[PDB]
C-alpha cells in the first residue's frame, strides 16, 4: 500500500500542500490558521483514535 | 513417526527413476517393506499415547488404521497391474504417484496432533481420489461421480473449518491433548447446537449417513479397482476416526443431538441391506453393504460407550479388509466378462473352483461368521445398543438376517447354477489374483487370534 | 444423403489380449516372462514370507506395554493385603472425602 | 540474437534492405502445364529465390531432417487415392485439400520471412491465393460436400486476412485437350484418370474468380503456352511494370516489423488451421489421436527440443 | 505499435500506480489515477479491431466516471475539513462516494458489469495486465483509509461480488469471461477482510496475482480463448494441460493447494471478530467458482477430446517465444501452503 | 557386473536410506523435548555413578 | 494487530538494525530446505515446459533456481522471525503496563470446585 | 537449432550461484557473531 518514500529520503514531494498553516507564499495566512494550528499540535503523536476522542 | 513418512516420500523418486518395466516390482517390494515398518506402531500402552513429537502422535485407534493403510498399497498395485498393461510408462508412473500421495496424506491424517492439520490432510486426500476416479475410469459417468464425491464432501466440510477456527479462538488451542484435558461442558444453546452440527456433519457425510449416501454408489461403481479399494477400505473410516476424535468436546450435547442420526442409521442399515437384495450390479451391491456397515459404525459412535468404541474400531478394520476383497473379486470377474452385471456370467464355481473358494470365504466374512473380527465388532455394537435400549436389538436382528441373505445371494447368483453357454473367454485364474485374495484374507484370520490389537484405546 | 455415416476417424476397438496364449506359465503379472517370474517371486517372498510370518511373530511376542500382568500382580498383592486387614475390598469413593471441600448449602 | 522487439529497437530495420528487386511473384498453371519451368527460369534470371510447389510433406522438409515422415504421421492423405477414388468413403478428398492449403500457408509464411530478413525476392507456384479453384472443382464434381467448402472458406478468411498479396501474378493459359494430351504423355497411371470435366471446372475457375479479384489488387500477365516458352520476354515484362496499386507501397517499417513477427513463430501462423469445428472428413478421435501422437513422439529426433535429442547425437545436453 | 512506445506506455502505467502508492496528498493520488488511465488505453488496443475499441471505450467511460466520483469525494472531504492528507475520511457519505469510486475502479459489485466485457474484448496479454496490475492502486488506497469505511457497505459489496462472480462464471464458455468472473469473486473475498485486517487483503492480493499470472501465461502458451479451443491442447502439450488443471484446482481453494491459504486465513480472521455467518456463506458461494473450474478441468486434461488432422503439422514446430517466469508462477501458486506463517512479513 | 547393474539397480537403495534418515530425524526431534527429563514426579531418580541422562 | 503505525519505524526498511539481536535461522532450517525444494520443482517444471530432459537438461539452471530460492527464503525467514518477536514484545509490554486489565486469577484446586456431572446412558 | 553450449551463459550462471552461496554464508556468519555480541554470549 502506502510506501512512505518521502520520509525515507526526506524529499517533501507533496507535504507542502497538505495543510493551510504550512508556509504559504508571502506569509499569507489561512482563514482558520490558528484553529488548525491548535488542532494539529494537540493531535501530534497521540494517534488517530486517541486523537479523535 | 518420520521413519514411516520418509520412505513413503522416497517412493516417488524411486518410481519416477525406475526402469520402464520395473515399476511394479519396485513399488510392490518397497510398499511391503514400508508396511513391515508400520507394524512397530502396534505396541501401544495402556497410558495416554505414543507422542512422538509436537506434530504427530500414535494411538491404538490410529495404529490399526495406519497399518491397514500401509498394507493396502501393495494390494492396490497388484490389482492395478492388470488393466494398465496397454498404457504408457508416464501415465502408469502418474498412477503410482497418485497412489503414493494418497497413502502419504492418509498417514499424516491419522497421526495429526492438531485439528487444523487433520482437516487440511483430511481434505488433501480428496484430490488424488478425484483424479484417479475421473481419469482412469471406464464409463462416461465418472465425471458426474467425481463431481458428486467432491461436492458432497466439501459441502459437509466447509462448516467444519469455521467451527474449528471458532473453537480455537474461544478455547485457545486445537491440539488433541490440550482439548481432552481441558474439555468443558457445552450448554444446550442454539449456537452450541449449530456448532455441534458443524463439527459432526463433515464426518457424517463421509461414512456416509443414510440420508447423504448417494455419492458412494456412483464413486464406487465408476472408479477403477484401486480407487474402489481405497474408498471402501480407508477413506470411509476417516469419518469414524474424526467423530471419535471430535466427540469429546461435544458432550453433554450429544445425547439430545444424537437422536436424528441414530434413527437415520438404524433405519438406513435396514433400507440399504434390503436394497442389496434387488440389485443388478456387483459393485453397487458391495457399495450398499458398505453403507449398511458404516451406518452400524455411526450408531456405535453415537451411543458413545466403551464397548461401542471397541466394536466400531474392530468393525471398521474388518469391513475395510472384507470390502476390498469383495471389490477385487468383482474386478476379476469384470476383467474377463467386461459387463459387470451378476446375471450374465453364472456358474463360475465349475470353471474356477479356487476363485469360488475365495468367493465363499469373502461372503462368509462379510456375513459376520464367528469368531471373525467382523462379528466381534458386530456383537460389541449390538450389546452396547441393547444396553442403550432393549428395542434396538429387533432392528439389529433384521439387519443380521438381511445381511446374510444378500451375501449368499451374491454367492449363489454368480458361482452356483449353470454356466452361461456363450461366454468362452473365461481363462484360468492367474497366480496374481489368487495371491491378491490370499493377502486380503489371511490378515483377518490372523487378527481373530489377537482381537485386542484392533479394539482401540478403550480396551 | 452423401454423408459417410462415420462421425470421425477412429481406431477400431482392440480385442483383449491373452497372457496365456503367447506364454504358458504366465502368472498374470507381465507379458515379459522374466519380469513375470521375478515379479511373482518378489511378491510372494515379501508378502507371505516376510510380512505375514515375521510380522505376525513380532506382533505375537510384543512386550507388555499395556501392563496386564503388572495389573494382575498389583491386584493380587492388594487383595492379599486387604483381606488380612479386614478392609472391605474396594472402596466406594475413588478419592478420599477428607481432601474434598464441598460447598455448604445453607438453604 | 533472434529477431524480436530488441533487434528492431537497436538496429534491425528491414526498409533499408528493399532494393526494388524483391517483387514477390506467384505463377499459376492448370494441371499438366509447365508453370514450374517458367517460374524457375524467372527466379534464375531475376536473381530471386525459387520455391518448389508445396506438397504433402513440405513441412517435413523444414523440420528436423529434410526427409519426409510417414504418411500417417504427416498428412494422413494421398493424392493417388484421390485420383483413384475421388468419392472415397473416408473423406480423403477434403483432408487432402485442407492439408495442402495448410502447407501452402506455411510456404507463404516462409517465403515472406526470407524476403523480409534478406531482401532477396522469391518466386512461388500456386499459393494460398488461387488454391480455392481445386476446392471449387472438387465441389462441382461432387467429390466434397458444402460443409467442406464452408470450413475451407472460414479457415481461408481467418488466415489470409493477415498477409500482403503477391506483387505480380503470372498465369500460363493452356487448352484443355492439350493438357489432357500432356497427361497421357506424362505416363503417370494415377494421373490418367483425371476427367475432362474436372480440368474444365478447375480451368474455368481461374478465369471466373482468380483473375478479376487479383486484377484489382495485383498485376496480372496472362500468357499462352507458346509465348511462355521464352523467359526473356517474361522478365522484360516484369521489369518494365511498376507496382503502385497494391498494399505494398502503403507499408512502412512498423507494418514490416509486425509482419516479420507474424511470419516467424509458425505455430501462430498455423493457429487457425485447427479451429474447433467438427467435420467428419477431418475430425480425429481421441484414441487415434493419442496413438498417432505417441508414434510421432517415438520418432528418433522428436521426443525433445531440436537441440536436446541424445539418440540423434546431440552432446553437452546437461549443460545447454 | 512501436516497441519504444509500448515500453514508454507500460512505464507510464507503472509510474501512475507508484505515484498513487507513494503520495500522501489526495490530488497526487488522483493525478496518479489519471496517468494510469491515460496510459492504459493504447495497451488495450494493441491489436486493432472493433472488439478492442469497444472494450477500450467501455473501460475509459467506467474509469472516468470513477475518477469524477473520487474527485467529488475528495472535495467534499476538503469542504468539511481543510485537509488534503490521506487519513481518516473525516465525514459521512463523502466516504460512501469514495468507496463507490474505488469499487467501480476495482470492479466490485454492483459495478462489476464492465469487467467481463472489457476482458472479452481485449487480447490475453491485455487481459493479464488489466486483471493483475490494475488492482494495486485502488486496493492501496482502500487499505490506507480502511479504518474509515463503513463495514456494512463494504461487506455488502464484497458478498455481492462473491455471489455474482460465482453465478456468472457458471454460464461461460469463453476463457476470458471465466477469468473476469474469477477476478470479481476474488476481489469480493479481498474486500470483506479490509475492515478487520489489511494484511490479509494484501496476502489475498499476492496469492490471486500469482495464480492469475500462471493461468494467463498458460492460456497464452496454448493460444486458446475458448473451452473447445483449449480442449485441443492435450494432443500437443499434455504437460501444459496437467499444469493448467493443477492451477485451476489451486484457484478453487482446495487444500493443500496454495489458493486455500487466503480464504482460510480470511475466515480465521473474521472469526476473531465474532463473525460466522458471512464466512460460511462465502465458502458455500466459492463452491460455485470451484464447480466451473472443475468443469474446465474436465474439458482440459482429465478427458481427451477429439482432434483435427492439421494438428499433425503443429507437432513439427516448437514455440519460438518462451516465458521465463511461468515455471516459477506455477510453483508459487501451487506449493506454498507450508510457508503460510510468512504472512507475518506484512507482505 | 559392478558399475553396470548399479546404473539399473540404484533405485532400490532409496527406501532404506529414507528409513534410516527418518529414524535419525526422529531422534533429533526427540532431543528437543528433554525439558522434563528426570523431573517427573512419577520417575524422580538419583543418577547412577556413571550415568548422565536417564534416556537419550 | 496493525503494526504499520508502530512508533520509530523506518518506512522502507526490510530488516531493521534491532533485528540483529535475534538468532538468525540455521542454514539447515526445514523452511529453507522447503524453499530449496520449491526451487528444484521450478527447475523441473521449466525443463518439462520447454520439452527438455526433465531431470538432466540444465544443471546450472536448476542450481541457480535452488540457490536464489534459498537466498530469498533465508531473508524472508529473518523478517518473519523479527516481526513475530516484535509482536510478542509489544504484547508483553502492554500486559506489564496495564496490570488492572490482566488480574492474577486465584489458583483453585479441583477438589473445591463443583462441576456438574452428566452420566452417559 | 544447431547450437553449442553457450559458455558465456553457463559461466554467468555458475558465477552467480557461487557468489550467492558465498555471500549467504558470509551473511550468516556475521549475523551469528553480531547476535552473540549483542546478547553477550561469547
Ligand atoms: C477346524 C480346525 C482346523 C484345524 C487345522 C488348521 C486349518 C487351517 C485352515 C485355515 C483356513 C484356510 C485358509 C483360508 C482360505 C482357504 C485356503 C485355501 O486356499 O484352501 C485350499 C485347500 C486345497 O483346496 P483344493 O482342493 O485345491 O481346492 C478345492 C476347491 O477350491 C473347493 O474348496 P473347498 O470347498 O474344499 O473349500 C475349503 C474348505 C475350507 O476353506 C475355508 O473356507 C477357509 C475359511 C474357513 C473359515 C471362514 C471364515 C469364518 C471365520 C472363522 C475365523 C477362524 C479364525 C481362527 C484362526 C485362523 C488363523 C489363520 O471349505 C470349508 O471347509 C468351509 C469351512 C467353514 C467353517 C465353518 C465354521 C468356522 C468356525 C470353526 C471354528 C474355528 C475356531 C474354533 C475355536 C474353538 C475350538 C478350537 O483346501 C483347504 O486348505 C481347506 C482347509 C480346511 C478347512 C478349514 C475350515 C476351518 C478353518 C477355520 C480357521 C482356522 C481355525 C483354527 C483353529 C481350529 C480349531
Ligand atoms: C507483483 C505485481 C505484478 C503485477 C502484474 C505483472 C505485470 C505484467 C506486465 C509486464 C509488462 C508486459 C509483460 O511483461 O508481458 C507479460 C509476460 C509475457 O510476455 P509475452 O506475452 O511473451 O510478451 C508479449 C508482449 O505483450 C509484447 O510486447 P513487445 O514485445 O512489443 O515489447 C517489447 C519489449 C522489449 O523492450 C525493449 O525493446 C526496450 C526498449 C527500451 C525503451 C526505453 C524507453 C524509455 C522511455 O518491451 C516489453 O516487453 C515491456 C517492457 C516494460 C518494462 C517495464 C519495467 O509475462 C510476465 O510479465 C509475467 C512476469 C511476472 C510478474 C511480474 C514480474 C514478477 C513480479
Ligand atoms: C506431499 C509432499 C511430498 C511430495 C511432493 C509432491 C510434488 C513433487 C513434485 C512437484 C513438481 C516437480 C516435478 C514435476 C515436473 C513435471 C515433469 C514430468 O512430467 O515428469 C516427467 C519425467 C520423466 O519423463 P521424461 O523422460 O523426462 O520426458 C517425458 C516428458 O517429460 C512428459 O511426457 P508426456 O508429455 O508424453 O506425458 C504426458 C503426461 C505428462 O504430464 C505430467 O506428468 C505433468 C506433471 C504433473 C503436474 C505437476 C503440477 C505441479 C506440481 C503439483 C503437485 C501436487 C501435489 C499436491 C497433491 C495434489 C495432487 C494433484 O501428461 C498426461 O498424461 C495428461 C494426463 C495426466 C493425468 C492427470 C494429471 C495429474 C497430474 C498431477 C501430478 C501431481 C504429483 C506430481 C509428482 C511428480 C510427477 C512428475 O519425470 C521425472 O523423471 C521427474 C520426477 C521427479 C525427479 C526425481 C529425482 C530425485 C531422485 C534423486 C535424488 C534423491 C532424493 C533424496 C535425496 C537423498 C537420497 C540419497
Ligand atoms: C436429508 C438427509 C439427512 C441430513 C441430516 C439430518 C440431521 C440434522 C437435523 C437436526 C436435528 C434437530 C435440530 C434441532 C433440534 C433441537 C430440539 C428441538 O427439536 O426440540 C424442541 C425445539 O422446538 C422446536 O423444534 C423449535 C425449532 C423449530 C425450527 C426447526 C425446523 C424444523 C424442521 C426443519 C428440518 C430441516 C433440516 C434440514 C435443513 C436443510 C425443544 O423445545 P425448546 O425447549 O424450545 O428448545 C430446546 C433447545 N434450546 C435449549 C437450545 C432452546
Ligand atoms: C492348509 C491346512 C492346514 C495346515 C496347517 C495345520 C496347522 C494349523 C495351526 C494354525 C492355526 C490353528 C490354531 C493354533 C494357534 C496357536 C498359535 C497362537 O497361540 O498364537 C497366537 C499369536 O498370534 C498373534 O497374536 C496374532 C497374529 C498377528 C496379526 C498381525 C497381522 C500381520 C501383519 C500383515 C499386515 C496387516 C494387515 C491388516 C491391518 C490391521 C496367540 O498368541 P497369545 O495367546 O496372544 O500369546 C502368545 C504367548 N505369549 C504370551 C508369550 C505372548
Ligand atoms: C505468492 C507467494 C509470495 C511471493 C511474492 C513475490 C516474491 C518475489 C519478491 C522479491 C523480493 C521482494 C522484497 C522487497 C525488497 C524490500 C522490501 C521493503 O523495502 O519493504 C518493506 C515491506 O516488506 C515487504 O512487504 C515484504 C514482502 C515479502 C512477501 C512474502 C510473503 C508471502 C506470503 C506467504 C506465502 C509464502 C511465499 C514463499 C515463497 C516466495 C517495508 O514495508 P513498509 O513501507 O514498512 O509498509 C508497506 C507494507 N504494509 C503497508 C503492508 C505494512
Ligand atoms: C444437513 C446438515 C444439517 C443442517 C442443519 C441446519 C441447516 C440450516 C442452516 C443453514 C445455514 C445457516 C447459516 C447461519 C447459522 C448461524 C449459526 C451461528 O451463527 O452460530 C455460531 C456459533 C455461535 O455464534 P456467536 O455469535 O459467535 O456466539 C456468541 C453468542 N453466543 O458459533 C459456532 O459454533 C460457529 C460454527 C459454525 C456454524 C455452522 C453453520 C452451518 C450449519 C451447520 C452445519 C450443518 C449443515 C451441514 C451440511 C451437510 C452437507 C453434507
Ligand atoms: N489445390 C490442389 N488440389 C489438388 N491437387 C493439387 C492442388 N495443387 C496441386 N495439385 C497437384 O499437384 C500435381 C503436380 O502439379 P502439376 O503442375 O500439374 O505437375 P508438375 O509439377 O510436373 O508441373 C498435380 O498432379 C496436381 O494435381
Amino acid at each position: 500500500p502506502f510506501f512512505d518514500v518521502q520520509k525515507r529520503l526526506g524529499l517533501d514531494l507533496d507535504r507542502w500542500m497538505t495543510i493551510q498553516s504550512a508556509e504559504q507564499p508571502h506569509k499569507i495566512p489561512g482563514r482558520c490558521h490558528a484553529f488548525e494550528k491548535e488542532w494539529i499540535e494537540c493531535a501530534h503523536g497521540i494517534g488517530g483514535i486517541r486523537a479523535e476522542k | 513417526m518420520l521413519k514411516i513418512i520418509i520412505p513413503t516420500t522416497m517412493l516417488l523418486p524411486m518410481t519416477w527413476m525406475s526402469k520402464h518395466n520395473m515399476i511394479w516390482i519396485n513399488a510392490t517390494v518397497h510398499s511391503l517393506l514400508i508396511s513391515l515398518i508400520s507394524l512397530s506402531l502396534l505396541n501401544q500402552l495402556g497410558e495416554n499415547s505414543l507422542n512422538f513429537s509436537l506434530t504427530f502422535f500414535s494411538d491404538s485407534l490410529s495404529a490399526p488404521l495406519l497399518v491397514l493403510t500401509t498394507w493396502l498399497l501393495p494390494l492396490m498395485l497388484m490389482a492395478s497391474q492388470s488393466h494398465l498393461s496397454k498404457e504408457t510408462t508416464t501415465r502408469k508412473k502418474l498412477y503410482i504417484t497418485m497412489l503414493i500421495l494418497l497413502q502419504l496424506f492418509l498417514i499424516m491424517t491419522f497421526t495429526a496432533t492438531e485439528l487444523i492439520l487433520f482437516y487440511i490432510l483430511f481434505e488433501a486426500t480428496l484430490v488424488p481420489t478425484l483424479i484417479i476416479i475421473t481419469r482412469w475410469g471406464n464409463q462416461t459417468e465418472r465425471l458426474n461421480a467425481g463431481l458428486y464425491f467432491l461436492f458432497y464432501t466439501l459441502a459437509g466440510s466447509l462448516p467444519l473449518l469455521v467451527a474449528l477456527v471458532y473453537i480455537q479462538n474461544t478455547t485457545g488451542s486445537l491440539n488433541f491433548l490440550i482439548i481432552h484435558y481441558w474439555s468443558h461442558p457445552l450448554s444446550n444453546s442454539w449456537s452450541n447446537i449449530f456448532m455441534w452440527l458443524a463439527c459432526i456433519m463433515a464426518f457424517m457425510v463421509k461414512m456416509p449417513l443414510y440420508g447423504l449416501h448417494l455419492w458412494l454408489p456412483k464413486a464406487h461403481v465408476e472408479a477403477p479397482i484401486a480407487g474402489s479399494m481405497v474408498l471402501a477400505a480407508v477413506l470411509l473410516k476417516l469419518g469414524g476416526y474424526g467423530m471419535m476424535r471430535i466427540t469429546t468436546i461435544l458432550n453433554p450435547l450429544t445425547n439430545y443431538m444424537a437422536y436424528p442420526f441414530l434413527m437415520l442409521s438404524m433405519w438406513g442399515m435396514i433400507m440399504t441391506s434390503s436394497i442389496c437384495l434387488r440389485q443388478t450390479d456387483l459393485k453397487s451391491l458391495i457399495a450398499y453393504s458398505s453403507v449398511s456397515h458404516m451406518a452400524l459404525v455411526i450408531v456405535a459412535i453415537m451411543i458413545q460407550t466403551p464397548w461401542s468404541f471397541m466394536g466400531a474400531t474392530a468393525l471398521m478394520i474388518a469391513h475395510g479388509l472384507t470390502s476390498s476383497m469383495l471389490f477385487c473379486l468383482a474386478n476379476t470377474n469384470y476383467e474377463r466378462v467386461h459387463s459387470r452385471t451378476m446375471i450374465l456370467a453364472r456358474g463360475l464355481q465349475t470353471l474356477l473352483p479356487l476363485m469360488a473358494t475365495w468367493w465363499l470365504v469373502a461372503s462368509l466374512t462379510n456375513l459376520a461368521l464367528p469368531p471373525s473380527i467382523n462379528l466381534i465388532g458386530e456383537l460389541f455394537i449390538i450389546t452396547a445398543s441393547f444396553s442403550w435400549s432393549n428395542i434396538t436389538i429387533i432392528l439389529m436382528g433384521m439387519n443380521m438376517m438381511i445381511t446374510a441373505l444378500y451375501s449368499l445371494y451374491m454367492l449363489i447368483t454368480t458361482q452356483r447354477g449353470k454356466y452361461t453357454h456363450h461366454i468362452n473367454n473365461i481363462k484360468p485364474s492367474f497366480t496374481r489374483e489368487n495371491a491378491l485374495m490370499a493377502l486380503h484374507i489371511l490378515p483377518l484370520l490372523l487378527l481373530t487370534l489377537n482381537p485386542k490389537m484392533i479394539l482401540g484405546p478403550l480396551y | 444423403p452423401p454423408e459417410p455415416t462415420i462421425r470421425l476417424q477412429e481406431d477400431p476397438d482392440p480385442e483383449d489380449e491373452n497372457l496365456y496364449e503367447k506364454n504358458p506359465d504366465s502368472h498374470g503379472y507381465d507379458k515379459d516372462p522374466i519380469v513375470d517370474l521375478w515379479n511373482m517371486r518378489v511378491v510372494f517372498f515379501f508378502g507371505f514370507s516376510i510380512v505375514l510370518v515375521l510380522g505376525s511373530t513380532f506382533v505375537a511376542y510384543l512386550p507388555d506395554y499395556r501392563m496386564q500382568e503388572w495389573a494382575r500382580r498389583e491386584a493380587e498383592r492388594l487383595v492379599k493385603y486387604r483381606e488380612a486387614n479386614g478392609l472391605p475390598l474396594m472402596e466406594s469413593n475413588c478419592f478420599d472425602p477428607n481432601k474434598i471441600q464441598l460447598p455448604e448449602d445453607e438453604d | 540474437l533472434q529477431y524480436g522487439p530488441l533487434a528492431f529497437v537497436l538496429g534491425e530495420r528491414t526498409t533499408r534492405k528493399l532494393t526494388e528487386t524483391s517483387k514477390v511473384i506467384t505463377v499459376d498453371g492448370n494441371i499438366c502445364s509447365g508453370k514450374g519451368r517458367l517460374a524457375r527460369e524467372i527466379a534464375e534470371k531475376l536473381g530471386l529465390r525459387h520455391f518448389p510447389e508445396a506438397g504433402i510433406h513440405y513441412a517435413d522438409s523444414t523440420t528436423g531432417d529434410g526427409k519426409p515422415l510417414d504418411v500417417q504421421l504427416s498428412g494422413n492423405c494421398s493424392l493417388e487415392k484421390f485420383y483413384d477414388d475421388p468419392k472415397s468413403n473416408d473423406g480423403n478428398s477434403y483432408r487432402l485439400q485442407s492439408w495442402l492449403y495448410a502447407s501452402r500457408l506455411l510456404q507463404y509464411a516462409d517465403a515472406l520471412e526470407h524476403l523480409l530478413s534478406t531482401g532477396q525476392g522469391v518466386v512461388l507456384e500456386r499459393s494460398i491465393y488461387s488454391d480455392f479453384v481445386f476446392l471449387e472443382a472438387m465441389y462441382r464434381q461432387g467429390f466434397i460436400r458444402k460443409q467442406c467448402v464452408e470450413h475451407y472458406n472460414e479457415v481461408k478468411k481467418v488466415t489470409a486476412c493477415e498477409y500482403l498479396p503477391p506483387h505480380v501474378v503470372v498465369y500460363v493459359d493452356v487448352p484443355v485437350p492439350e493438357i489432357q494430351s500432356r497427361i497421357q504423355k506424362k505416363g503417370n497411371p494415377h494421373e490418367m484418370k483425371i476427367t475432362a470435366a474436372y480440368l474444365q471446372d478447375i480451368e474455368n475457375a481461374y478465369k471466373k474468380t482468380f483473375l478479376p479479384e487479383m486484377s484489382e489488387k495485383c498485376e496480372v500477365l496472362q500468357y499462352s503456352a507458346r509465348e511462355a516458352e521464352d523467359a526473356e520476354k517474361v522478365v522484360e515484362d516484369i521489369e518494365y511494370l511498376k507496382c503502385d496499386k497494391g498494399p505494398w507501397p502503403d507499408q512502412d517499417d512498423r507494418t514490416f516489423h509486425r509482419l516479420r513477427m507474424l511470419v516467424q513463430n509458425k505455430l501462430e501462423v498455423l493457429n487457425y488451421t485447427t479451429i474447433p469445428v467438427y467435420l467428419p472428413e477431418i475430425t480425429i478421435g481421441a484414441h487415434q489421436s493419442d496413438r498417432v501422437f505417441q508414434k510421432f513422439t517415438e520418432l528418433p529426433g522428436r521426443k525433445y527440443s531440436p537441440g536436446y535429442n541424445e539418440d540423434v547425437g546431440d552432446k553437452w545436453i546437461w549443460l545447454k | 505499435m512501436n516497441p519504444i512506445i509500448y515500453t514508454t506506455l507500460i512505464m507510464t502505467v507503472m509510474s501512475g500506480t507508484m505515484l498513487v502508492m507513494i503520495s500522501s496528498h489526495w490530488l497526487l493520488i488522483w493525478i496518479g489515477f489519471e496517468m494510469n488511465l491515460l496510459a492504459m488505453i493504447p495497451v488495450l488496443m494493441k491489436n486493432f479491431n472493433p472488439r478492442a475499441t469497444e472494450a477500450a471505450t467501455k473501460y475509459f467511460l467506467t474509469q472516468a466516471t470513477a475518477s469524477m466520483m473520487l474527485m467529488m469525494a475528495i472535495i467534499i472531504n476538503l469542504l468539511y475539513s481543510g485537509q488534503w492528507t490521506i487519513t481518516k475520511m473525516f465525514n459521512p457519505v463523502a466516504m460512501t462516494m469514495m468507496t463507490m469510486a474505488l469499487a467501480m475502479k476495482l470492479g466490485l459489485s454492483p459495478f462489476h458489469f464492465w469487467v467481463p466485457e472489457v476482458t472479452q474484448g481485449i487480447s490475453l496479454q491485455a487481459g493479464l495486465l488489466l486483471l493483475t496490475w490494475q488492482k494495486l492502486a485502488p486496493l492501496s488506497v482502500l487499505c490506507q483509509i480502511s479504518q474509515s469505511i463503513n463495514p456494512n457497505l463494504m461487506l455488502t459489496m464484497a458478498m455481492l461480488s462473491i455471489l455474482i462472480g460465482g453465478w456468472g462464471g457458471l454460464n461461460q464458455t469463453q476463457l476470458r469471461k471465466i477469468m473476469a468472473y474469477s477476478s470479481i469473486a476474488h476481489m469480493g473475498w479481498m474486500t470483506a477482510v479490509l475492515p478487520y485486517n489489511t494484511t490479509m487483503t494484501i496476502l489475498n492480493l499476492l496469492i490471486y496475482i500469482t495464480m492469475t499470472l500462471a493461468m494467463f501465461m498458460l492460456l497464452i502458451h496454448s493460444s486458446a480463448t475458448t473451452t473447445l479451443s483449449l480442449s485441443h491442447t492435450w494432443n500437443k502439450m499434455p504437460v501444459i494441460t496437467s499444469l493448467m488443471m493443477v492451477t485451476l484446482l489451486s484457484m478453487g481453494g482446495l487444500p493443500p493447494l496454495s489458493g486455500f491459504m487466503p480464504k482460510w486465513m480470511i475466515i480465521q480472521e473474521m472469526t476473531k471478530n465474532e463473525s460466522i455467518i458471512m464466512p460460511t456463506l462465502m465458502a458455500m458461494t466459492a463452491l460455485l467458482n470451484l464447480y466451473f473450474y472443475m468443469r474446465l478441468a474436465y474439458s482440459s486434461s482429465l478427458t481427451m477430446f477429439p482432434s483435427t488432422n492439421n494438428m499433425k503439422m503443429k507437432w513439427q514446430f516448437e514455440h519460438t517465444k518462451q516465458m521465463k517466469l511461468l515455471p516459477t508462477m506455477i510453483v508459487l501458486s501451487t506449493l506454498v501452503l507450508p510457508m503460510t506463517p510468512a504472512l507475518s512479513s506484512l507482505n | 557386473n559392478v558399475l553396470q547393474i548399479v546404473r539399473d539397480h540404484w533405485v532400490h537403495i532409496l527406501v532404506p536410506v529414507g528409513f534410516v534418515f527418518g529414524c535419525y530425524l526422529d531422534r533429533r526431534s526427540d532431543e528437543k523435548l528433554t525439558a522434563f527429563r528426570n523431573k517427573s514426579l512419577l520417575f524422580k531418580r538419583e543418577l547412577r555413578p556413571n550415568e548422565e541422562v536417564t534416556w537419550k | 494487530t496493525m503494526m504499520s503505525g508502530r512508533p520509530g519505524r523506518v518506512p522502507l526498511q526490510f530488516l531493521p538494525n534491532e533485528a540483529r539481536s535475534l538468532p538468525p535461522p540455521k542454514l539447515t532450517d526445514p523452511r529453507l530446505v522447503y524453499m530449496g525444494f520449491l526451487g528444484y520443482c521450478s527447475g523441473l517444471i521449466d525443463n518439462a515446459i520447454r520439452r527438455r530432459p526433465v531431470v538432466s537438461a540444465g544443471l546450472h539452471r536448476q542450481l541457480l533456481y535452488v540457490t536464489s530460492f534459498v537466498f530469498f527464503g533465508y531473508y524472508l525467514l529473518k523478517r518473519q522471525d523479527y516481526m513475530y518477536a516484535l509482536r510478542d514484545h509489544d504484547m508483553f509490554a502492554y500486559v506489564k503496563s496495564h496490570p488492572e486489565d490482566f488480574p492474577e486469577k486465584d489458583k483453585k484446586t479441583y477438589g473445591e470446585i463443583l462441576e456438574e456431572f452428566h452420566p452417559v446412558r | 537449432p544447431h547450437g553449442s553450449p553457450d559458455w558465456l551463459k553457463v559461466g554467468l550462471t555458475l558465477g552467480t550461484s557461487v557468489f550467492l552461496w558465498i555471500y549467504l554464508i558470509k551473511q550468516h556468519k556475521e549475523d551469528v557473531l553480531e547476535y552473540k555480541r549483542r546478547n553477550g554470549l561469547e
